[PDB]
RNA sequence: GAAACUGCGAAUGGCUCAUUAAAUCAGUUAUGGUUCCUUUGGUCGCUCGACUUGGAUAACUGUGGUAAUUCUAGAGCUAAUACAUGCCGACGGGCGCUGACCCCCUUCGCGGGGGGGAUGCGUGCAUUUAUCAGUGGUGACUCUAGAUAACCUCGGGCCGAUCGCACGCCCGGCGGCGACGACCCAUUCGAACGUCUGCCCUAUCAACUUUCGAUGGUAGUCGCCGUGCCUACCAUGGUGACCACGGGUGACGGGGAAUCAGGGUUCGAUUCCGGAGAGGGAGCCUGAGAAACGGCUACCACAUCCAAGGAAGGCAGCAGGCGC
């Protein structure tokens, strides 16, 4: 199922032919008192971008949005609104910054409008420096 | 031997490059024909070939083996040695002294 | 030269950048080392903050390991099979991080057979004239038998490891970038990995 | 000096040690006090 | 730039070395040494301007030259050596001993110390750090490191050194109801007793000081030093003992000392 | 004590504002994603294998070439902390494998239990790779230590063939105080690249980006490190009426300046901080640090001296001169 590309994926911390008589994963908590989750520590994907099973720590700034588009693959479109102060009228002003962001396969079942937590980390790609920690569903979605 | 002469227009004779014509060189530190000014320096000298040619100014000879007759000008006289050895290896070396 | 830096290419939505300053060093760029298969040849750089860097440009004998039983051995280097970035770095075959390349058995045969009190490659019937290989397989003292007897308990090699043996060359992976550090240190594929390595090697053949 | 400095510091932390080793039959005595008060 | 820099304007100076605009276009670019370019005191300013025994660059250079002045036991002379906080310069000839600790306001005293007590200093742990064979390290905030230390010092706590020795005496830990000066900030140069650190997983964390009038003030951790047990002062305080009374308060005192004076 | 070889500095300072409109810059944070001359404090018999070696060069003596310049070829001699090569000591043994050979007991005995153990290999820090276990610290490490198996670039990591004042301590013996140097670690001065928010006018600028990278994924290459930075193969993305994309600016940005009841409008080339440039662009040498111009190499523009062959240039440094 995993293992599409040319190279072998596989997790490079753990050795996996060792000589005997499941494989084990290799995850990590991520503190801030962030849970690390269910599909971190059981599932079978390798991402090397994983906030908590791969290569990658956050630190500085913790940001959330709300989620626009999921058309590039394992990375999603946040938008960030806030209101902009003009101090000559003495009134605000819509503004927005949508950002791009990395969404683990951890995180399997995401949809546009979720309230989304991210965390800052070392530059992942051109326009990536953000991943995705927890996920918030939309007010509702019950039914 | 012949050690190198100097062209008509003063540029000295460059051991390999193997010419009669006259060229430009880029002339770094490790080079004859061109001492630096600051460290780490490189400069365009134009040098003449290393082959001799009907155009010379000068030649610069050393003789090897010394013939039979006396030259009036070199062989006439012996130049004494204008310092002697300073290491103490070297004055061993020299003087043919044992270490005690 | 070569400029390195993000600079001189389009923004996130589409427009020009204009260039605010000229071409910086910090931002350099080297020619590729595209390291060969031959006898040794290493150049040495001088790098940012006046360290070196060694440019494998010749490279055949790399420290490798396999690891299945903790046993690394210095090895020669014969040719490279398969790349999973590019095709043509194994025809003009060049030794690049995360190649497949073949690798002389005989330090680990030796290992192995000097260890184990087995015969390895060694295919059916061969005759084993030279007999000092018979000194290493046979004379045992009293209770250092009891020691190899409980150790070649757990001396069975899968099979996918005694097919390369018997042929005597076996496929490793560089771990080692030899462009930077000057070496070609790596690993020899096993199990999972080795499968999927023949079956792409196996699917690039036809 | 590297002689004399590393015995020295060998006599401390094995005070130390056995500081938290008489902290360590109170971790001991601790879970015997948990259990049976 | 292409490298680093080597002039410092007079007006890009750190304030609380008090330099004057019409003397000069540049200040003395401190050395590069134990303590920061922004929180020192060369050697040049504390001599000529505080003490003034030096008129000018050339006295100093000549008052230093004679290996005279001796910063933490160890003679310096270097007329832009960064001199701290907790350091004891030693005048051998006068036989005087100075150590720099914060002024009630932003700046350096001029605080004179006994022979018996310029033998020793206050530094506080900056890294606790596990040496190439398990051999345990300190980086204290002078940067001097100290190899096998006491197995319980950690990484905000103050130690006492003997000068010459350059080794671990005393440690004064890290807790509730210990005198700490504060080093940096708003607050920089005031006395109190720490009443409660607040934890910040990401931020720096923030500690609530009291001082000896029920005044009460915060500093992130950053900007504390422990230098007392309880209400224990290790060293001499300087005059007024770092409360920072009111300009109110201070206008009364100023005055009414004139008052009584006359 | 001239000169000269050596080390260091010349990357700071000074000048100007032509570029440059999420760029520069300002406040806030990150390097757990890096490099660092110097300063300061650590390390510097931790490695089991010479009472001082090697051969050149400069200055200096001497002979020259050119119309020409901080141009230089040839000869004879002589130094080093320049350039190279290399010991001894500590050193007696430990420590991990290798294992000849030997004594002892339970079983009649095989068998079963450990004790020693000749010999050979290996060893320290640094470098590169793979595997195993879990002294100290963090909100969080694939951290810092520890163990094991190996490797060590010949265009080479370290493990003092250096100098100065003092001068000593008992039968030829016989120690302090400094300068200089050196792999690594910390510290300081920093630099570099990222995080969040913020800028003037324009719609007679409404769609823009992209197989010659535009937005992501995997594997590398390069780099001081993080990344489309650059390759290969995939995927079809990314931005926009909340004004993208394009254009104008008599635009370097900010601290600030004039005006002001309260709001506000206009200015900020200008001594402090940051950026950029040295006539226009490009490339590089040396060094910890430069894409350096009071450094080099060309090409465009301009231009100086020519015995006609060649040669030397760069005031937006301080003066000063033309032009405007």
């Amino acid at each position: 199922d995993i293992q599409t590309e040319r190279a072998y994926q596989k997790q490079p911390t753990i050795f996996q032919n060792k000589k005997r008589v499941k494989l084990p994963r290799y995850y990590k908590n991520i503190g801030l008192g962030f849970k690390t989750p269910k599909e971190a520590i059981e599932g079978t994907y390798i991402d090397k971008k994983c906030p908590f099973t791969g290569n990658v720590s956050i630190r500085g700034r913790i940001l959330s949005g709300v989620v626009t588009k999921m058309k590039m693959q394992r990375t999603i479109v946040i938008r960030r609104d806030y209101l902009h102060y003009i101090r000559k009228y003495n009134r605000f002003e819509k503004r927005h910054k949508n950002m791009s962001v990395h969404l683990s396969p951890c995180f399997r079942d995401v949809q546009i409008g979720d309230i989304v937590t991210v965390g800052e980390c070392r530059p992942l790609s051109k326009t990536v420096r953000f991943n995705v920690l927890k996920v918030t569903k939309a007010a509702g979605t019950k039914k | 031997r012949i050690s190198g002469g100097n062209d008509k227009q003063g540029f000295p004779m460059k051991q390999g490059v193997l010419t009669h014509g006259r060229v430009r060189l880029l002339l770094s530190k490790g080079h004859s024909c061109y001492r630096p000014r600051r460290t780490g320096e490189r400069k365009r000298k134009s040098v003449r070939g290393c082959i001799v040619d009907a155009n010379l100014s000068v030649l610069n000879l050393v003789i090897v083996k010394k013939g039979e007759k006396d030259i009036p000008g070199l062989t006439d006289t012996t130049v004494p040695r204008r310092l002697g050895p300073k290491r103490a290896s070297r004055i061993r070396k020299l003087f043919n002294l044992s270490k005690e | 030269g070569i400029s390195r830096d993000n600079w001189h290419k389009r923004r996130k939505t589409g427009g020009k950048r204009k260039p605010y300053h000229k071409k910086r060093k910090y931002e350099l760029g080297r020619p590729a080392a595209n390291t060969k298969i031959g006898p040794r040849r290493i150049h040495t750089v001088r790098v940012r903050g006046g360290n070196k860097k060694y440019r494998a440009l010749r490279l055949d004998v790399g420290n490798f390991s396999w690891g299945s039983e903790c046993c690394t051995r210095k090895t020669r280097i014969i040719d490279v099979v398969y790349n999973a970035s590019n095709n043509e770095l194994v025809r003009t075959k060049t030794l690049v991080k995360n190649c497949i390349v073949l690798i002389d058995s005989t330090p680990y045969r030796q290992w192995y057979e000097s260890h184990y009190a087995l015969p390895l490659g060694r295919k059916k019937g061969a005759k084993l004239t030279p007999e000092e290989e018979e000194i290493l397989n046979k004379k045992r003292s009293k209770k250092i038998q009891k020691k190899y007897d409980e150790r070649k308990k757990n001396a069975k090699i899968s099979s996918l490891l005694e097919e390369q043996f018997q042929q005597g060359k076996l496929l490793a992976c560089i771990a080692s970038r030899p462009g930077q550090c000057g070496r070609a240190d790596g690993y020899v594929l096993e199990g999972k990995e080795l499968e999927f390595y023949l079956r792409k090697i196996k699917a690039r053949k036809g | 000096k590297n002689k004399e400095e590393a015995a020295e510091y060998a006599k401390l932390l094995a005070k130390r040690m056995k500081e938290a080793k008489e902290k360590r039959q109170e971790q001991i005595a601790k879970r015997r006090r948990l259990s049976s008060l | 730039a292409r490298g680093p820099k080597k002039h410092l304007k007079r007006v890009a100076a750190p304030k609380h070395w008090m330099l004057d605009k019409l003397t000069g276009v540049f200040a003395p670019r401190p050395s590069t040494g134990p303590h920061k370019l922004r929180e020192c005191l060369p050697l040049i300013i504390f001599l000529r301007n505080k003490l003034k025994y030096a008129l000018t660059g050339d006295e100093v250079k000549k008052i230093c030259m004679q290996r005279f002045i001796k910063i933490d036991g160890k003679v310096r002379a270097d007329i832009t050596y960064p001199a701290g906080f907790m350091d004891v310069i030693s005048i051998d000839k006068t036989g005087e001993n100075f150590r720099l600790i914060y002024d009630t306001k932003g700046r350096f005293a001029v605080h004179r110390i006994t022979p018996e007590e310029a033998k020793y200093k206050l530094c506080k742990v900056r890294k606790i750090f596990v040496g190439t064979k398990g051999i345990p390290h300190l980086v204290t905030h002078d940067a001097r490191t100290i190899r096998y230390p006491d197995p319980l010092i950690k990484v905000n706590d103050t130690i006492q050194i003997d000068l010459e020795t350059g080794k671990i005496t005393d440690f004064i830990k890290f807790d509730t109801g210990n005198l700490c000066m504060v080093t940096g900030g708003a607050n920089l140069g005031r006395i109190g007793v720490i009443t409660n650190r607040e934890r910040h997983p990401g931020s720096f964390d923030v500690v609530h000081v009291k001082d000896a009038n029920g005044n009460s003030f915060a500093t992130r951790l950053s900007n504390i030093f422990v230098i007392g047990k309880g209400n224990k002062p290790w060293i001499s305080l300087p005059r007024g003992k770092g409360i920072r009374l009111t300009i109110a308060e201070e206008r009364d005192k100023r005055l009414a000392a004139k008052q009584s004076s006359g």
